[PDB]
């Protein structure tokens, strides 16, 4: 996908901390290697269990947006692979568009 | 939407002829002109009313808020 | 019995300090039902 190619070609952004470690202490290399958008779903409050399915008719009637969750896994890399800390972080509801592959129609 | 009761130009009642026109088209292999002639629509003002009707009411009725889908 | 759910079309009613949601499903949109009331018109 274009999103995956974009995060792959973004590269890794690196920072240092002062903890005497030739340059400055340990190294942090934060990057993203997977961006995934899911079809819109409704939590129905806090019930959860099997998530409900939202539809554009519901979005239009509610006068809200029709958005699906956006997922990113951060490659928290310390000292160039010495210790990697993967973690999937949600980034709010990305407005998805109708009749697309990430839509319920 | 639903078939107009009266022809606009003159005033002839064509609201009782849409179902008859559809039956004449479906059951018998009648052309539109022959069906309109059999229905009794001689003027083209009356003929157009039933010949060019769309009947969007059937499409509108598929969205019923008072019955489970 | 003055409301209709917007997804399962089941008639219901609401009260004070009552959740605005269907009693048969989780939908939170309730169309108001049309009741019997005189509405004078003109055939013009
Ligand atoms: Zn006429
Ligand atoms: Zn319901």
């Amino acid at each position: 996908g274009l999103l995956n190619l974009g995060v792959k070609d973004i590269g890794e952004k690196v920072i240092f901390d002062g903890k005497p470690s030739g340059y400055l202490g340990n190294k942090l290399s934060v990057s993203v290697e997977q961006v995934s958008i899911a079809k819109p779903m409704s939590n129905d409050g806090v019930s959860s269990a099997v998530e409900r399915k939202v539809y554009p008719s519901e979005s239009r009637q509610r006068l809200t947006s029709y958005r699906g969750k956006l997922l990113l896994k951060l490659k928290w890399s310390v000292n160039n692979g010495e210790e990697n800390l993967f973690e999937v972080r949600d980034c709010g509801g990305l407005p998805v568009m109708l009749q697309s592959n990430r839509c319920h129609l | 939407m639903i078939v107009p009761v009266r022809c606009f130009s003159c005033g002839k009642v064509v609201g009782d002829k849409w179902e008859s026109y559809l039956n004449l088209l479906q059951e018998d292999e009648l052309d539109e002109g022959t069906a309109l002639s059999r229905l009794g629509l001689k003027r083209y003002c009356c003929r157009r009313m039933i010949l060019t009707h769309v009947d969007l009411i059937e499409k509108f009725l598929r969205y019923n808020p008072l019955e489970k889908r | 019995l003055k409301y209709i759910c917007a997804e399962c079309s089941s008639k219901l009613s609401l009260s004070r300090t009552d959740a605005v949601r269907c009693k048969d499903c989780g939908h939170r949109i309730l169309l108001k039902a049309r009741t019997k009331r005189l509405v004078q018109f003109e055939a013009r």
